[PDB]
RNA sequence: CGGCCUCCGAACGGUAAGAGCCUAGCAUGUAGAACUGGUUACCU
RNA sequence: GUGCUCGCUUCGGCAGCACAUAUACUAAAAUUGGAACGAUACAGAGAAGAUUAGCAUGGCCCCUGCGCAAGGAUGACACGCAAAUUCGUGAAGCGUU
């Protein structure tokens, strides 16, 4: 029982996840750090 | 492991090993020839192209240096496993060429069985025909004799036929199969030859200088046919120990040369198994089935 | 042996059925056993408190 | 036909949409029908777009029947595109239109004041309708996904039904205080009247909440 | 919404050819009982037979254990009321709107936790097929079900479509007959379905062995014995069923007379054997002797 | 979940449809033989002929018309040529007609 | 050698809310439909 | 039905080959049932003395709206024992072991 209604706010948006880059604080560095 | 391979869009009719035991070739309805590496993860490196019809039979040379592949589109093809590229398009066949066989350890020579009513002998270098024994009708499988001087063929009239390359007459005709023969494969003995036929019986014969004049040796039960009448193919093991067969019953049939017992009717498939391939080195089995994929069983 | 083929959907066709039906919610799952520690006593004075 | 099928499916027999896409009642309607028969901006935006196209295709039909002329058709089309404000009444329902409307004025002041640079006069016969046409085509490029969404929602709601079960409406500006008090007294009820009890029998939490409200009024009264 | 792999249908209704071609439509229609949307599968039964369609949810099927279009039971194949009575079942599925939608919701939630293998509930606890059920069962496929309807035109004369008249251009059945008006809802709920009553009267008029008056008449006459039977064979027919006290194998009349040790044992044996004790292919007639 | 070949399934189905017998499809783990199921004796006497395979049939084809000159204004029957051995009206007659009136009254 | 020229219109919040009532519409276009008739004999 | 058989073989047919390969919720119906916020008439509006603004909570209540916005009498509805596990003193009188 799936509706075909819809919403202005369920349009696609921010469809890519940012990942924490090499210098910002990647889980590798924090794995290292003291 | 079971190691099921996929990546083929339609039925795979033919699967066989490198005679090295290094690389895998499979082919079928999709009109192209896929290659894989047998070891590791059973991975796919290359794909050969060009054949307009269905690849009905692929065949190696005995070193593994050039590839023969019989196509539905009236043609055979020899290609370079070195490159994958065509060296020769054996045209001239007047109908569906289903079966191909390169001469082993002799001069480079090919026998092709076709749906025209002829068996054709060809030399690769001349781009011309050598000999052709028009018996009456379609020939469905063809294999040489280890002297490269007789040629064996099996078709619709159930009497397995053998021609002498020098007198060019019906040398040896053998009888006893109740319906059409679908597959021949001569063991590495150079002597014992295996015949599948959809009448549900498989037979063993032996081409020698002297045979008992009625050389129907061993007989096994189990193979099936149905409304499909797909082409069913058999093989010996590298050792002449186990016979492997497929059938339209989804069961890989593994029997023995010795006790003719049913060593296996293995399930696992979804569609008819058309070709089973034995590893020239290992106890490795590869099943090509009409369910659009392959299996890599280890025994 | 039967041949399944899925019937085409008409692009210009509105939904067919009424979705919004209300009913009370089902019974939950079988109640789990209450594994407590034994109760202690409240004197009259505490209940006064 | 589509808009009439909509009107008559909702069971609104007292209204009818006439052939220039005007919506008119054929009775005087009581409150219940003045309410039941209100329509939205989807319906009306579709109505007004269809009215613009009917104006255009009917100018072309007049040309083809023999009634007008090539020049009268061209200038009448230019007219249509310049004056969408006074012919349709679209701006009522998506007021952003005035972007477009002001644009088709600016163009007309250009073209006109370059059309009539010489003996040519201030009269009607100026139909160079490329510019306004372009403008309304770009407007339509923008509006079609919007209207397809709005009309999909309307049709769904009309054929499935509106979902009043798990609406879960946000907390906006009229519900800030009532919601603060909802959550404050939910918190208080969690807080002690069930987690510092041992007034076992019936912990009277409905009466501690009365004390809470009265303590607040007493704070406010000092 | 339901979602299935195939219909679940009677062999009668599935057709004659081994090779059938069938179409699926996802969320295609509304179960006439479950009231919710289902997937609807449509197949051509045979040459010149109407296309049939699955007409009840897969859950509404698994619950009462019937064929999604034929509506008859799955093993025996009688109307739902007949099968219920023969299994002595009491099916408590609600009737009113709200109660029925609620019951359907929870029954579906609980059938979600199944294996998809056998009906849920008493339809497993009532599979003891009584000889009445086996006796009423259909034997070969009554494939008259799949022929087309009656041509209103060709009943009035009008079916000017030549031979292609979309309905069997035969005589319309007299509407007075009880076997005419059987609404789907009742035939699923089993409340006053005429075919059920006619079949039940037929099962009541069917031959079963009669009981005697006196308790002391503990000799049971089996007629039609034949001389391929042994006294030990008549024993094995009436030996472990209780105890037999004596056996007279009358060869001058090809019959037998079994004196038992327990009245209920012999009664169960002979009634359960009535015309159907088929040992070495002989129709013996089990009755109480004089 | 089978995967079979396509020309062959339709071949067997049309066979069973127009001829009444067919190569039975059971792929049993007990090796059965090719048995013509359905009208077995029909398969025997007809030599297994398929509706797709050409075969000798002296069967009288129903008589049809043929007006394929497309210049006659009301002439061209072309592909829409009726069968000549066809009826010109379709109706039920005096007894069944009154009986159907009686039934429609009874209903 | 100087040029500078905003805006602009519609809805809701006023015209109570309700049970019955009865008849169009509007939906359905189906599923199913039937089967018989077996009987006694020996010693006081 | 089209063409070709070096087919009979005339130019009549017959044959052979090739080419061409399975539409369809079968209905002009016939059914069968429920709504129009329409009449009809009843009916008839929270809080506190009076007159009135509203924002909520609950759910087998909806309606208008694209709406997760807003509106619908604060949209309607929401109150007669809203009593639940469970007692014992103190005295008297009467009859009893
Ligand atoms: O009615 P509008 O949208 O404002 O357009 C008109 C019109 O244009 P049409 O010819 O398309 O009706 C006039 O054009 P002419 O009178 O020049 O032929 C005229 O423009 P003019 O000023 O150039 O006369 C007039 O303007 P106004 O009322 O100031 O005279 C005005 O255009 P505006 O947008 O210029 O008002
Ligand atoms: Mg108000
Ligand atoms: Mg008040
Ligand atoms: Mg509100
Ligand atoms: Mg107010
Ligand atoms: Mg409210």
């Amino acid at each position: 029982q799936l509706s075909k209604q819809y919403s202005s706010r369920d349009l696609p948006s921010h469809t890519k996840i940012k990942y924490r880059q090499t210098t910002q604080d990647a889980p590798e560095e924090v794995r290292n750090r003291d | 492991p079971i190691m099921l391979l996929s990546g083929h869009e339609g039925e795979v009719y033919c699967c066989k090993f490198h005679p090295n035991g290094s690389t895998l070739a499979s082919a079928g309805f999709d009109r192209l020839i896929l290659l894989w590496n047998v070891y590791g993860d059973c991975d796919n490196y290359a794909t050969l192209k060009g054949h307009s019809g269905a690849v009905m039979e692929l065949h190696y040379n005995t070193d593994g240096s050039m590839l023969f592949s019989a196509s539905t589109d009236k043609t055979v093809a020899v290609w370079d496993s070195e490159t994958g590229e065509r060296v020769k398009r054996l045209k001239g066949h007047t109908s569906f060429v289903n079966s191909c066989y390169p001469a082993r350890r002799g001069p480079q020579l090919v026998c092709t069985g076709s749906d025209d009513g002829t068996v054709k002998l060809w030399d690769i270098r001349k781009k011309a025909a050598i000999q052709t024994f028009q018996n009456t009708y379609q020939v469905l499988a063809v294999t040489f004799n280890d002297t490269s001087d007789q040629i064996i063929s099996g078709g619709i009239d159930n009497d397995i036929k053998v021609w002498d390359l020098r007198q060019n007459k019906l040398t040896y005709t053998m009888r006893g199969h109740a319906d059409s023969v679908t597959g021949l494969s001569l063991s590495s003995e150079g002597s014992y030859l295996l015949s599948n036929a959809m009448d549900n019986t498989v037979r063993v014969w032996d081409v020698r200088p002297f045979a008992p004049k009625e050389r129907c040796v061993k007989i096994f039960q189990g193979n099936v046919h149905n409304f499909e009448k797909n082409l069913l193919r058999c093989s010996w093991s590298p050792d002449g120990s186990k016979i492997a067969a497929g059938s339209a019953d989804r069961f890989v049939y593994v029997w023995d040369t010795t006790s003719r017992r049913i060593l296996y009717k293995l399930p696992g498939h979804a569609g008819s198994i058309n070709e089973v391939a034995f590893h020239p080195d290992e106890p490795i089995i590869i099943s090509a089935s009409s369910d659009k994929r392959l299996y890599m069983g280890e025994i | 042996v039967i041949r399944m083929v899925e019937m085409q959907k008409d692009p210009m066709e509105p939904p067919r059925f009424k979705i919004n039906k209300k009913i009370p919610r089902g019974p939950p799952s079988p109640p789990a056993p209450v594994m407590h520690s034994p109760s202690r006593k409240m004197t009259v004075k505490e209940q006064q408190e | 036909n589509m808009l009439n099928l909509l009107i008559h499916r909702k069971n609104l027999n007292y209204l009818h949409l006439d052939y220039n896409f005007n919506l008119k009642p054929v009775k005087t309607l009581t409150t219940k029908e003045r309410k039941k028969s209100r329509f939205g901006n989807a319906f009306h935006l579709c109505r007004e777009v269809l009215r613009l196209t009917k104006l255009v295709v009917d100018s072309h039909v007049q040309y083809r029947l023999g009634n007008v002329d090539a020049f009268q058709l061209a200038d009448g089309l230019q007219y249509i595109f310049a004056h969408v404000g006074q012919l349709t009444g679209m701006y009522r329902y998506k007021y952003k239109l005035m972007r477009q409307i002001r644009m088709c004025k600016d163009l007309k002041h250009l073209i006109y004041y370059r059309f009539n640079t010489g003996p040519v006069g201030k009269g009607p016969g100026c139909g160079f309708w490329a510019a306004g046409w372009r403008v309304w085509l770009f407007f339509m490029r923008g509006i079609t996904p919007l209207l397809e969404r709005w009309l999909g929602n309307l049709l769904a709601r009309q054929f499935e039904g509106r979902h009043s079960k798990g609406v879960a409406k946000t907390v906006t500006k009229q519900r800030v205080e009532s919601h603060f008090d909802l959550e404050l007294r939910a918190a208080v009820m969690h807080d002690i009247l069930d987690m510092m009890p041992e007034g076992i029998k019936q912990n009277k939490a409905r009466t501690i909440l009365q004390h809470l409200s009265e303590a607040w009024r007493c704070w406010k009264a000092n | 919404w339901e979602d299935a792999d195939f219909p679940i249908l009677c062999q009668t209704c599935l057709g004659e050819n081994p090779y059938i071609r069938m179409t699926k439509e996802k969320y295609g229609k509304e179960c006439k009982i479950c009231a919710r949307p289902f997937t609807v599968f449509r197949w051509c039964p045979g040459v010149r037979m109407r296309f049939k369609k699955t007409e009840v949810c897969q859950t509404c099927s698994k619950l009462k254990n019937v064929c999604q279009t034929c509506l008859l039971d799955l093993e025996y194949g009688l109307p739902i009321q007949v099968r219920d009575a023969g299994l002595s079942f009491k099916d408590d599925m609600p009737k009113s709107d709200v109660n029925k939608e609620y019951y359907t919701q929870n029954m579906e939630r609980e059938i979600s936790n199944s294996d998809g293998t056998r009906p849920v509930g008493m339809l497993g606890k009532a599979t003891s097929t009584s000889d009445m059920l086996l006796k009423l069962a259909r034997t070969t496929p009554y494939y008259k079900r799949n022929r087309p309807h009656i041509c209103s035109f060709w009943v009035k004369g009008e079916c000017k479509r030549g031979e292609e008249c979309p309905y069997r251009h035969e005589k319309p059945t007299d509407p007075d007959d009880p076997l005419a008006d059987q609404n789907i809802k009742d035939r699923y709920y089993g409340i006053n379905d005429p075919v059920a009553d006619k079949l039940l009267k037929r099962a009541s008029t069917m031959p079963r062995l009669d009981p005697p008056e006196d308790k002391t008449i503990t000799t049971l006459y089996v007629g039609g014995l034949g001389d391929t039977i042994t006294e030990t064979d008549l024993r094995n027919h009436f030996y472990q069923f209780g105890e037999i006290r004596t056996i007279t194998v009358v060869q001058r009349q090809q019959c037998a007379f079994i004196q038992f040790a327990t009245r209920q044992a012999a009664e169960v044996a002979a009634e359960k054997s009535f015309n159907k004790l088929i040992v070495n292919g002989r129709r013996l007639n089990v009755k109480w002797g004089r | 979940p089978a995967h079979i070949n396509d020309f062959m399934f339709e071949q067997q189905r049309r066979t069973f449809a127009t001829y009444g017998y067919a190569l039975d499809p059971s792929l049993d783990n007990h090796q059965v033989s090719a048995k013509y199921i359905g009208s077995v004796e029909e398969a025997e006497k007809n030599q297994g002929l398929t509706v797709f395979e050409t075969g000798q049939k002296k069967t009288e084809k129903r008589k049809k018309f043929k007006e394929n000159d497309a210049s006659n204004i009301d002439g061209f029957l072309g592909p829409w040529a009726k069968y000549v051995d066809e009826k010109d009206v379709a109706k039920p007659s005096e007894e069944e007609q009154k009986e159907l009136d009686e039934i429609t009254a009874k209903r």
